[PDB]
């Protein structure tokens, strides 16, 4: 019955800065039955704080819990590049409920992506489908633009991309664009280029290959 | 050091019934209450229900009419059932240790109902699509061995259902500079991901790079050699 609303939805701060996270409840929360969780990429939620202010074993000092009744507060005094995760608040006062979650990323100096391009393997071509992969390795910020050209022709709707979660060490991201063509359409053309636009690059960078070279 | 191990079927057809079981290994069942939690795709967490060593269970009001939770105290296991399953029930289901039994002074109740430790998790996918094994293709490195900088190579895991697929390199000998992207659901209804790794260019002629692709649903294990193209 009690709804927990966390703010803000997303938080972007440099390491060494104070991260203040909020959690408000639709109803009053009894006797400090509020807990905080941390979910790093590819992991399960692990108990960060409980009893409002009580710090779980193994949790650094820097995290702090506050508030009562309606409004609660989680505070990270000095952010680290490993502190980048999603933070949930939960009340156990009534039937348990979680918040929508508040995601925190760590800012850093502009990192230009390293672009790699991969031709489709010969083994794959026998299947009748050609997958060309463009790789963007280790960059910030998360935002990137990737364009595919076949023979200087812009390609639309035949690619999909995947972005990794922020790295816990260097706070960078990585992206991979996969252009999917049939074997027929692949063999007809020669030039396959991968054009990348990012805030860390002065001019767009292109990686390209010639089919069967 | 409490251990939680769980299992169950991760693929169901609609209108079927989800069944999962969690196993407590280094602690007393009596001491704690045990709860089931699921996490929707890129979403928050939802509490399903808890159970004691006594038969007694408490459920979420939304799911109260579709849930069964039991405890088999002989095996120290507790199970979860979800009836008339739908794609909206597709999530990662977790085991967890809930409140502590406190007899003082005296509540005789479980007190801190927050969850640690958690279970490893079981990704349940609600679809009528049949399972498919993946195909592994090499993402060969263009780079000459003697360029003298960094080179990137990888493996392409194409056309499989369902999730997930775990990829390791050289059985886990190599973990540094390894990026495994989250899979993407293609228009064919089949998943696809690629795992890349950046290595020194001077080792493309000495070191042998092999990616290890595992798909448990199809019982598929593949070791693929990734070598520079000739
Ligand atoms: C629990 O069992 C684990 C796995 O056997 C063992 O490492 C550990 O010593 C036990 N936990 C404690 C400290 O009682």
């Amino acid at each position: 019955e009690i709804v927990l609303t966390q703010s803000p939805g997303t938080l972007s701060l440099s390491p060494g800065e104070r991260a203040t996270l909020s959690c408000r409840a639709s109803q009053s929360v009894s006797a400090k039955n509020l807990a905080w969780y941390q979910q790093k990429p590819g992991q399960t939620p692990r108990l960060l704080m409980y009893g409002v202010s009580l710090r779980n074993t193994g949790v650094p000092d820097r995290f702090s819990g506050s508030g009562s009744g309606t409004d609660f507060t989680l505070t990270i005094s000095r952010l680290e590049p490993e502190d980048s995760a999603v933070y949930f608040c939960q009340q156990y006062g009534t039937s348990p409920t979680f918040g929508q979650g508040t995601k925190v990323e760590i800012k850093r100096t502009v990192a230009a992506p390293s672009v790699f391009i991969f031709p489709p393997s010969d083994e794959q071509l026998k299947s009748g489908t050609a997958s060309v992969v463009c790789l963007l390795n280790n960059f910030y910020p998360r935002e990137a633009k990737v364009q595919w050209k076949v023979d200087n022709a812009l390609q639309s709707g035949n690619s999909q991309e995947s972005v990794t979660e922020q790295d816990s060490k260097d706070s960078t991201y990585s992206l991979s664009s996969t252009l999917t063509l049939s074997k027929a359409d692949y063999e007809k053309h020669k030039v396959y280029a991968c054009e990348v636009t990012h805030q860390g690059l002065s001019s767009p960078v292109t990686k390209s290959f010639n089919r069967g070279e | 050091q409490v251990q939680l191990q769980q299992w169950g079927a991760g693929l169901l057809k609609p209108s079927e019934t989800l069944s999962l079981t969690c196993a407590v290994y280094n602690e007393s069942l009596s001491a704690f209450s045990w709860s089931w939690i699921r996490q929707f795709p890129g979403q928050g967490l939802e509490w399903i229900g808890e159970i004691d060593h006594t038969t007694s269970s408490n459920y979420n009001p939304s799911l109260k009419r579709r849930i069964n939770i039991s405890i088999d105290t002989s095996k120290k296991q507790f199970s979860l059932k979800l009836y008339s399953v739908t794609a909206a029930d597709t999530a990662v289901y977790y085991c967890a240790r809930g409140g502590r039994k406190v007899y003082h002074a005296y509540w005789s109740g479980y007190v801190n109902n927050c969850f640690d430790p958690w279970g490893q998790g079981t990704l349940v996918t609600v679809s009528s699509a049949s399972t498919k094994g993946p195909s592994v293709f090499p993402l060969a490195p263009s780079s000459k061995s003697t360029s003298g900088g960094t080179a990137a190579l990888g493996c392409l895991v194409k056309d499989y259902f369902p999730e997930p697929v775990t990829v390791s390199w050289n059985s886990g000998a190599l973990t540094s500079g390894v990026h495994t992207f989250p899979a993407v659901l293609q228009s064919s209804g089949l998943y696809s991901l690629s795992s890349v790794v950046t290595v020194p260019s001077s080792s493309l002629g000495t070191q042998t790079y092999i990616c290890n692709v595992n798909h448990k649903p199809s019982n598929t294990k593949v070791d693929k050699r990734v070598e520079p193209k000739s």
